[PDB]
């Protein structure tokens, strides 16, 4: 479980690993922790698995009903706000450190973080999950300012490659999703597409 | 009159047909007069004695910690409304630990007596309050009504034949925003001394007044303490 | 998992003479090992003739004084008569008992004077058991001030000293020395006791400092 | 006693509230005719602004239930938005409760059923608006439905709703027995042959759905203007 | 008809001004506050002579130092006499003292104009309490009696008459009381009952008299005390 | 209690002739992990009152939306009558005591301050409801560390100019950078004066590591 | 609204109950099914609706309903209501078993049903249950016994009472109260029904026993063709 | 909210005024026949719309209750749809507790139980739909009819809706106790053919049978088939 | 007697408890609202009864959410009630969804509130027409007006009250689209002084680029500048 989301310019670039471990057994080698909730706004999901997608389709219900009620595309701040409320009110029963992203037409690239306690902050890059403690040095050192789509694509790609390489509860294919004006352009990285790094030998 | 099953119905012109008739039901009540200065607002009430003799059904009431009232209509319904107003004024003493401002007080009772005007089979609170208090700015005074439509007024009189007291008190507004307590309450009693049936005296028995404002608690003057207020011959 | 009480400390004393009631206090509220403030009174002027002292957990002391203050006001213009002192003691006994199963952890002492004029002082456990006395400090240095004015007020275990009734000079000098002694010996000292003293003509409030450490 | 007061049975049946509620949908009258295409359910209605002081964009009937279902209603417009909000509520509640997005038929069954429980219980009036609502599912073609204020949804080809309902359905019945994706001689011409205005592209609202693009689209004066100048045959 | 919470084309409620009636119906009671007590009396109007007259409770002691005297629609007061004594021992319980008479009279008169058709749970009241009564009581302020209405209006009183003799006995009582007890107000009040006489010359079987004096608590008079007083007139 | 909540560390403040200044570091420490750096813990409310937070930050976002909604709601009644910092302190006190009274407590421990009509104000509201007023406050480990520097100068002179108080809390915040483990470099300093609430963030601490090279 | 309510729970000025005696006239329109007890067991004797071929098979009829092993009931008046209440009272029977492990002596059951049916005519503003149903049963305490109730609420031991039209007076000149000998009770039942007839248009059902346990027979077809030829004159 | 007083009440004659009005609203409804047959039933009905404009595959009048029990109505339109909703729910309570498809008799018990309290209970008017029931239930088929009162009767044949006296007399004339399969369909077709108001269109009638394999609607190619075999 | 209950139609489909509420705002004073490109300007007629009432004795320009306004017409009790529950409604939106409430959703919400309140005999309809108005930085100067029937329309220059038969004509002849709100504050007095045909102690409030999404009673200077449109 490791999630990245980088606001590059205009839109954002997501990224998520793919394992669902029952402690020490990968129950699902291929899952999409990326999920759409309306059109452009995607939420990710970390921590537990059963609660967080009940939150995800609950806010697909509330955000979709609100968006059709306004006849306008909703802001990402709306979805992160009812993530703050829906995750905050049930904070002692949920392990859902979801970090969301999307392109609203009003502002632009927005990436919000809703951590395990349940709150809302806006970040340039966000990060969250089990393995998402092994790459604060790399993401803190490499992310410069105002990067473009291809270098945040490979930046999220090799950051998640480090985190899937070092965590045991994180691995498999990684899924990228670049939310922009022209819709989502998602893809997967199947094996050799992972930027494998050399191990030093002692 | 098929408009007798009637706080749900509308008369075909515009009329709701009995919560203006509750305004009749406070026209029927006893007369009173309140007013305000630049510093401290006063309340003056004459108390009807429909008995042997009595405390004459004491009108002006202690609600507060400087937001005093003057009822005029039903008495049990008035006491219910001032247990409401009293209890949540003390609740604003409890929570916020400030004096509850007079405007929010009269507005939320103006939303509390407005609910039975709305719904079914529930009479309006047939009582015309004449509340008066001293918040942060000048000492306000509010008539409110059983039609749940309060008025940020100055120098208002409500009750039986109180219109003559208004038309005295309308043509004597120029000597307000001055005129300290000793000469102000004289100017209110000679405003009250027109609702009486033209025979001579504001006695110490029936007149009970109340003072509220700068650096003094809402203070009730009963049978004894109204006797230092004495003047006028007409 | 939470421990909803701490012990913010403080020791408060009240003495009932024959026309007065010296409700002493202290100032320093503090838990753990760091002090918070040195201004905080613990004697609250309820009516002109009733003064509470209130020690223990400070937030629940505070809410308790809000409740007994607001219900004193709820009494006073429901009967057009002020409270007495014993009625304050009774309704505070049923306020303290009414929330028993998550109790008001607070030791409070109600001083003041009676209807006829003689001073009385009501003591309380944190669940509510009132006895009128002429002494009984309470709350942090409860077991320290008590044996002195068991002796210098009650005259117990003491032969024929020809004991005189107390006054506003002997009992005045009997409150300052016990709080400088407990300022030496207790940890929850107080730095400036604020003796809310009650009399027949009204109320005044003397303050004098202590061992500030 | 109270036959014409309460939604109860009079003698000979004929509870006298639903036809008093049917006469409520003719109040004023801004009139919808819906056209169905073996591949395109177009929507037509007329809409009159009073005084060029209304905002013409805000006044409409033409609501959007979801990304696949549109609707238009000709009743009293007070009772319209209370009915369309519950239809949006049951659409989103269907998508949260049963997975897939709701198909057009049992949506109209469900709002027909709450309109039934309006006209079954007393102490509530059956609210006077009928819901011409279109939409496409995966299995069948485009559909169109109308629940009345009594709850009797039918499943239509081409009815209409509002004032001049009978002239419209007579024109459509006379002009469907002949056999239309363009719907140029059917959709507007029902209005221009019933009430004879031969509209400029302001007063007409058109909402299409197509099989090639099932998203509900409300058209503007450009494309409806080309649609109107195509009436030059 | 019309309901209970409606105002009358005179100016007041229907059920309240109808509750002023059924006080003319029923027995008569009188009370005199003095400077050293308060006396209450009631001619409880025995119907037949085949029977037992000393169980028609019309002088009821709320507490040891509050005694009430009801009339009108009898036995409708028992719920609010119950509320009077339960509120009394609640006051003594929570406050450890005696009461006033305006606190029990304050507490009962809140229940008078507290009814209605559609309200909270059906343990509420429908009609107003059609019983006028007055609490003779002694306080630390003074002995006093508080005449209630069915409207919830309660007033200070020192000489008040209720029941059917609310005009002639009240006007007679208006001219015969100014000074103090000195043992003869209780003998100049049954004299007013002696003028009132309906069926029988006011012996110690048809009137119930009780005084509340500041030294004692109360004294519901027994038979030989009553006929000791009646012998003196 | 159940999870590694996202916390702060300290909002220390001092009043002065003029107004009152409070200061806090921007840190979202997820239990020995500085997960959130740029995170403001200084709430502005109506123009004469301020508000901090030391404990759980999620509960501070709950309090910033209920304080914000309450103060705009009573702000739009017109008729003057804004909240004196009496009432924010007392309402926050009754909110937290009524919150632990049902054993579902707010976990943050803040200090609210503000300049009223006459004089300034600096009040502490605890997790449990322990509320008071003080000439100078500090929350968390600042109450162990910044508190001696505050109640040393204020025992000498209980009168401060604005630059003396501002340098005082800058120096105390530097001390909490030196000793407190859950402390971050940059911090918002924030002052309310006669002209109102203003927040000057973010600042830095000039560190003095010159004693490091004497270790053998 | 109070204009709309039928006001069922109102006394007449003559003191009676308007919606209750309208149910008593509902019994006289449709109703038959007398019941006779003996020293031996008890029988119902009933009538179906009409001659209308178009009726395939009733397991039990629409008239005689089984309640326990030792009780049964028959129904007059409105058939839509009573079905509900008989399932209702059936529940009562079984829960007495759940409370006591007894086969519910029938007077307990009749008392319970009459209490809830009295509760529908007491308050709630609803219409009363328009059925004067009756009961047959046995307990170890008393003998064979039948009870009879009505929509008012009262009931009784009504040894030979019929319900519905053409009212039982002949039975109170013919019933021998001491001994009855249940075959002759069948003969008296087909006498009364012969004055007021095979099992196309009759429904007679008996309650008997063997060795302690009760047997409720519905008197299958050919027994009726026996008893219908058991006359010559009557 | 709500009324909590019954609007259905007793006449001074001693009868229910609302229920006879409900049977009037049934008797002004569309005619529908139902024929119990020796192995299976047939429940025909008449779908005459206003014009030739509607979708005759959209709404149904034959529609099952979840296993093998269809029910056809005559009278009010959507009150029927409520009774189908309640009937399917009651059949699924029974199926989840007793793990068999519901006996037809018990379904008619519970549907007649839910139609009773709308003759009482707070302002609701009775339904005014006298729908009739089918069902195979083990061994021999069943047929019933729940009146808007709440009564129910089982038989061999009936009609309802418009001019149902002619349907009951005509089915009393032409019925045999062994008359079993498609001959019942035949006489059902020539019971609706009796009036129909004209021309006997296959899109204006629909039938439903219970031929020992579950209730099933008949496809429109099968009714027109026997309309070719008239 | 097909009157007196909102759950009973006419025999031609016209719920009389709604049109009796509509004339119940036609016997109350005017309150005009004029949209322009930088915001919406309100102006309310006052019908000051005695000298005893002071300035702003009854507010009729309420505000709700720190940007939308409440020019009301009918019964001030009912209008004040739906004003405060509009305050609670934007409170639940801002607390619930974070984003500041767009006005179309608030007008549809309060609109269906006061409409769904006219479907029952257990309530009366409201007796108060009222209008809203604000603009976000990308909204446009949205205002809506709501009848006691519950219908809500977007307008430009809507006017409710007694003399709306007069008031709609001048707002129609005033140039509507392209002027910068300060002049129309001034021009509002010309409408109010024309439609008052009898103390007319009027009151104005707006939202604009001089306000940045707020409300102010005027500030107070046009009250001595738009008073100088006497003699017209």
């Amino acid at each position: 479980t490791t999630i990245m989301a980088v606001q590059f310019d205009g839109g954002v670039v997501l990224g998520a690993d793919s394992r669902t471990t029952t402690g020490s057994y990968i129950a699902n080698r291929v899952t999409d922790k990326l999920t759409p909730i309306h059109d452009r706004i995607f939420c990710c999901r970390s921590g537990s698995a059963a609660d967080t997608q009940a939150v995800a389709d609950a806010v697909t219900y509330q955000l979709g009903f609100h968006s059709i009620e306004l006849n306008e595309p909703p802001l990402v701040h709306t979805a992160a706000s009812l993530f703050k409320e829906m995750c905050y009110r049930y904070r002692e029963d949920l392990m859902a450190g979801i970090i969301i992203a999307g392109w609203d037409p009003q502002e632009g690239g927005q990436v919000y973080s809703v951590p395990m306690g349940g709150m809302m902050v806006r970040q340039s890059f966000a990060i969250g999950g089990s393995g998402s403690s092994y790459i604060y040095g790399y993401v803190d050192a490499t992310y410069r300012e105002g990067m473009t789509k291809e270098e945040c694509l490979q930046f999220t790609a090799n950051a998640l490659a480090l985190a899937m390489e070092r965590d045991g509860s994180s691995g498999g294919v990684i899924r990228l999703a670049a939310i922009a004006e022209s819709g989502v352009e998602r893809q997967v990285l199947l094996g050799d597409q992972i930027p494998k790094f050399a191990v030093a030998t002692p | 009159n098929q408009y007798d099953n009637d706080v749900t119905v509308w008369s075909p012109q515009g009329r709701i047909h009995q919560i203006e008739y509750a305004m009749e039901a406070v026209k029927q009540g006893s007369a009173t007069v309140g007013l305000k200065s630049k510093t401290h607002a006063v309340l003056v009430a004459l108390k009807r004695a429909q008995s042997e003799l009595a405390a004459h059904q004491k009108k002006i009431l202690h609600v507060d910690n400087h937001i005093g009232i003057s009822i005029a209509g039903l008495t049990a319904d008035a006491r219910l409304l001032c247990n409401f107003m009293r209890q949540e004024c003390l609740d604003s003493r409890f929570v916020f630990d400030r004096p509850l401002p007079v405007s929010r007080l009269v507005s939320l009772i103006g939303s509390k007596t407005q609910i039975p005007t709305q719904r079914y089979g529930r009479r309006p609170y047939g009582v015309g309050l004449l509340i008066a208090g001293y918040d942060d700015m000048g000492p306000h005074i509010f008539q409110t009504c059983p039609s749940a439509n309060y008025f940020d007024c100055r120098a208002m009189s409500i009750g039986a034949r109180s219109q003559s007291a208004r038309t005295y008190l309308e043509r004597h507004m120029s000597e307000f925003m001055e005129c300290n307590l000793d000469e102000l309450v004289k100017h209110g009693l000679r405003a009250l001394r027109e609702t009486l049936p033209a025979e001579q005296d504001l006695t110490t028995k029936n007149v009970s007044i109340g003072i509220v404002g700068k650096d003094l608690e809402f203070t009730i003057y009963d049978d004894d303490d109204v006797s230092p207020f004495l003047d006028g011959l007409e | 998992r939470f421990s909803p009480y701490v012990f913010n400390g403080g020791t408060i004393l009240a003495i009932a003479g024959e026309d007065f009631a010296i409700v002493a206090s202290d100032t320093r509220l503090s838990e753990g090992f760091s002090i918070h403030t040195r201004d905080s009174p613990k004697c609250y002027k309820l009516t002109d003739k009733t003064v509470i002292g209130c020690s223990g957990f400070h937030g629940d002391c505070l809410t308790l004084t809000k409740i007994i203050e607001a219900r004193l006001k709820m009494y006073k213009h429901s009967n057009n008569k002020a409270m007495t002192t014993g009625a304050i003691a009774a309704m505070l006994s049923t306020i303290l008992y009414s929330r028993r199963f998550f109790p008001y952890y607070v030791y409070n002492i109600i001083g003041g004077l009676d209807e006829e004029g003689k001073g009385a002082v009501y003591s309380f456990d944190p669940v509510g058991s009132y006895q009128r006395d002429s002494f009984k400090a309470g709350g942090s240095a409860s077991a320290m001030l008590q044996p002195l004015l068991d002796n210098q007020v009650g005259f117990k275990n003491m032969q024929n000293v020809e004991h005189v009734p107390l006054s506003l000079d002997r009992a005045m000098r009997l409150v300052k020395d016990v709080f400088i002694s407990a300022a030496e010996r207790d940890v929850y000292t107080g730095d400036a006791l604020r003796i809310c003293i009650v009399t027949k003509e009204g109320i005044r409030e003397e303050t004098v400092s202590l061992r500030k450490d | 006693g109270f036959d014409r007061h309460i939604t109860i049975f009079s003698p000979e049946g004929r509870l006298y509230q639903v036809e008093y509620a049917f006469k409520a949908i003719n109040q004023g009258g801004l009139t919808s005719v819906a056209v169905r295409g073996k591949d395109c359910a177009v929507i037509v209605t007329q809409k009159k602004v009073p005084d060029k002081l209304l905002d013409s964009s805000t006044v409409t009937h033409l609501f959007k239930i979801t990304e696949n279902i549109g609707c238009v209603m000709t009743g009293m417009t007070a009772d319209s938005r209370s009915q369309v909000q519950r239809a949006r509520y049951e659409a989103a509640n269907w998508k949260y409760k049963y997975g897939y997005e709701i198909p057009v038929d049992m949506l109209c069954k469900r709002i027909a059923d709450i309109s039934q429980v309006y006209t079954q219980n007393a102490e509530m009036r059956p609210l006077g608006c009928c819901m011409i609502l279109i939409g496409i599912d995966e299995e069948q073609g485009p559909q169109v439905y109308k629940c009345d204020p009594a709850g009797y949804y039918c499943g239509f080809k081409a009815t209409a709703a509002g004032v001049k309902q009978t002239e419209s359905t007579s024109f459509l019945e006379k002009k469907v027995k002949k056999k239309f994706e363009q719907t140029v001689e059917t959709a507007i011409t029902c209005l221009s042959t019933v009430l004879s205005i031969d509209f400029k592209p302001s007063e007409i609202e058109v909402g299409v759905v197509t099989v090639e693009n099932p998203k509900f689209r409300i058209l503007t004066e450009a494309e409806i203007d080309a649609h109107l100048v195509a009436l030059a045959e | 008809d019309r309901g209970v919470n409606t105002f009358s084309p005179e100016g007041r409620l229907f059920q309240v001004e109808y509750a002023i009636e059924a006080i003319k119906l029923g027995s008569t009671a009188i009370g005199i506050q003095t400077s050293e007590g308060v006396c209450l009396a009631v001619e409880k109007r025995i119907t037949s002579p085949l029977m037992e007259p000393s169980s028609i409770e019309k002088i009821v002691e709320i507490d040891a130092h509050i005694g009430c005297a009801m009339s009108g629609l009898i036995a409708d007061a028992k719920t609010l006499i119950d509320k009077a004594r339960v509120e009394t021992q609640n006051h003594w319980f929570t406050y450890n003292e005696t009461m006033t008479v305006e606190s029990v009279t304050q507490a009962v008169s809140n229940l008078a104009l507290q009814f209605g058709e559609e309200d909270a749970d059906p343990g509420a009241m429908s009609r107003p309490f059609g019983v006028a009564l007055l609490f003779g009581g002694v306080d630390e302020k003074g002995p006093q009696l508080f005449h209630m209405d069915p409207s919830g209006t309660f007033v200070q009183c020192d000489a008040r008459a209720i029941g059917s003799a609310s005009e002639g006995a009240q006007s007679s009582l208006q001219e015969v009381y100014h000074k103090s007890m000195t043992l003869k107000e209780a003998i100049k009040s049954s004299l007013i009952i002696l003028k009132q006489v309906m069926e029988e010359k006011l012996n110690a079987t048809n009137i119930e008299l009780a005084t509340v004096q500041p030294g004692q608590n109360f004294h519901m008079f027994t038979k030989e005390e009553l006929e000791e007083v009646i012998k003196d007139i | 209690t159940q999870n590694p909540m996202v916390t702060g560390t300290s909002v220390l403040g001092v009043k002065f002739e003029g107004g009152v200044v409070i200061a806090a570091d921007m840190l979202g420490s997820y239990g020995s992990l500085a997960r959130f750096r740029n995170i403001s813990r200084i709430m502005r409310v109506n123009n004469s009152t301020m508000l901090g937070a030391s404990g759980d930050y999620a509960d501070f976002q709950y309090l910033k939306q209920v304080l914000g909604q309450m103060v705009i709601d009573e702000e739009l009644l017109g008729d003057g009558h804004s909240y004196s910092p009496r009432a924010i302190h007392s309402w926050l006190t009754r909110a937290m005591y009524s919150r632990r009274s049902k054993m579902n407590p707010l976990w943050n421990t803040m200090v609210i301050g503000g300049y009223a009509d006459g004089e300034s104000f600096l009040g502490y509201v605890d997790m449990l409801g322990v509320a008071y007023e003080a000439p100078s406050l500090a929350t968390g480990y600042g109450a162990y560390l910044a508190q001696p520097l505050l109640r040393e100068v204020l025992e000498k002179q209980p009168v401060l100019s604005q630059t003396e108080a501002r340098d005082l809390v800058e120096r105390c915040m530097r001390v909490l950078y030196y000793r407190d483990a859950r402390s971050y470099n940059r911090f918002q300093i924030a002052t309310v004066t006669e002209k109102g609430v203003e927040i000057e963030g973010p600042l830095s601490t000039e560190t003095n590591w010159d004693i490091a090279h004497m270790i053998s | 609204s109070r204009r709309y309510d039928s006001r069922t729970t109102i006394f007449s000025p003559e003191g009676r109950l308007y919606q209750v005696e309208y149910a008593m006239e509902a019994i006289g329109h449709a109703g038959t099914c007398l019941g006779i007890l003996a020293n031996d067991g008890v029988l119902l004797a009933a009538e179906r609706r009409n001659i209308h071929k178009l009726l395939d098979e009733v397991f039990f009829s629409e008239k005689i309903y089984k309640l326990n092993e030792d009780m049964a009931c028959s129904v007059a008046g409105i058939t839509s209501d009573a079905n509900v209440l008989t399932n209702e009272l059936r529940l009562i029977a079984q829960r007495y078993l759940l409370q006591y492990q007894e086969p519910i002596p029938c007077e307990q059951l009749v008392t319970a049903l009459c209490d809830i049916k009295q509760a529908y005519t007491q308050f709630g503003g609803k219409r009363p249950f328009g059925v004067s149903l009756l009961y047959i049963g046995w307990d170890k305490h008393y003998g064979f016994q039948l009870y009879q109730s009505d929509p008012s609420g009262n009931y009784g031991g009504w040894k030979a009472t019929c319900i519905g039209n053409n009212s039982v007076s002949m039975l109170k000149q013919d019933y021998k109260e001491g001994e009855m000998t249940l075959k002759s009770a069948l003969a008296l039942a087909i006498k009364v029904l012969n004055k007021t007839l095979s099992a196309e248009k009759v429904e007679i059902a008996t309650l008997t026993r063997e060795n302690g346990k009760t047997v409720i027979r519905v008197l299958k077809q050919k027994e009726v063709e026996q008893l219908i030829k058991k006359h010559e004159e009557e | 909210r709500g009324y909590s007083f019954s609007l259905t009440t007793f006449s001074p004659s001693g009868k229910l005024v609302q229920i006879e009005y409900a049977l009037a609203a049934v008797a002004g409804g569309a005619p529908s026949v139902g024929i119990k047959a020796a192995n299976g039933v047939v429940l025909a009905t008449e779908k005459k719309q206003k014009s030739i404009l509607y979708d005759e595959r959209s709404v149904h009048k034959v529609e099952p209750i979840t296993k093998h029990i269809g029910l056809v109505y005559s009278g009010m339109g959507p009150d029927y749809r409520v009774l189908v909703h309640r009937a399917r729910k009651l059949a699924q309570q029974y199926y989840l507790v007793y793990q068999e498809p519901i006996p037809t008799a018990q379904l008619v018990q519970r549907v007649a139980s839910v139609m009773q309290e709308y003759t009482q209970s707070g302002g609701v008017r009775p339904f005014g739909v006298s729908l009739l029931i089918c069902g195979w239930n083990e061994g021999r088929p069943y047929l019933f009819q729940s009146d808007p009162s709440g009564a129910y009767f089982a038989w061999k044949a009936t009609a309802m809706g418009k001019n149902y006296v002619n349907g009951k007399t005509f089915l009393e004339k032409r019925y045999n106790e062994d008359l079993e399969l498609e001959d019942a369909i035949h006489t059902a077709i020539l019971t609706l053919k009796e009036s129909f108001e004209g021309q006997m269109t296959e899109d204006n009638i629909e039938v439903g049978i219970c031929n020992e394999a579950g209730f099933r609607r008949l496809t429109p190619t099968e009714v027109k088939d026997y309309l070719a075999a008239i | 007697g097909y009157d007196l209950s909102a759950s009973t139609f006419s025999p031609d489909g016209r719920v009389f408890q709604v049109e009796y509420a509509m004339k119940a705002v036609e016997n109350s004073s005017t309150a005009i609202g004029i949209r322009c490109k930088d915001g919406v300007v309100f102006g309310v007629e006052k019908l000051v009864l005695s000298k005893l009432y002071e300035e702003g004795s009854n507010k009729r320009l309420f505000n709700v959410d720190r940007h939308v306004g409440m020019a009301v017409a009918g019964l001030l009790a009912d209008a004040r009630s739906l004003a405060d529950i509009a305050r609670e409604e934007a409170s639940n939106f801002r607390s619930n969804f974070g984003y500041n409430i767009p006005l179309k959703h608030l007008a549809d919400r309060v609109a269906m509130y006061v409409h769904a309140y006219t479907l029952y005999s257990a309530v009366r309809p409201f007796g108060c027409s009222f209008m809203l108005g604000s603009y976000s930085v990308n909204d446009g100067a949205q205002l809506y007006m709501i009848d006691p029937s519950g219908v809500s329309y977007g307008y430009w220059g809507c006017a409710i009250g007694k003399a709306r038969q007069a008031a709609k004509t001048e707002i129609e002849k005033l140039q509507m689209k392209e002027m910068t709100c300060r002049d129309i504050v001034k021009e509002v007095a010309k409408i109010i002084y024309i439609v008052h045909d009898e103390a007319f102690e009027l009151e104005l409030s707006w939202v604009g680029e001089l306000t940045n999404g707020r409300h102010e009673i005027v500030p107070k200077d046009i009250r001595e500048e738009a008073e100088k449109y006497a003699k017209e």
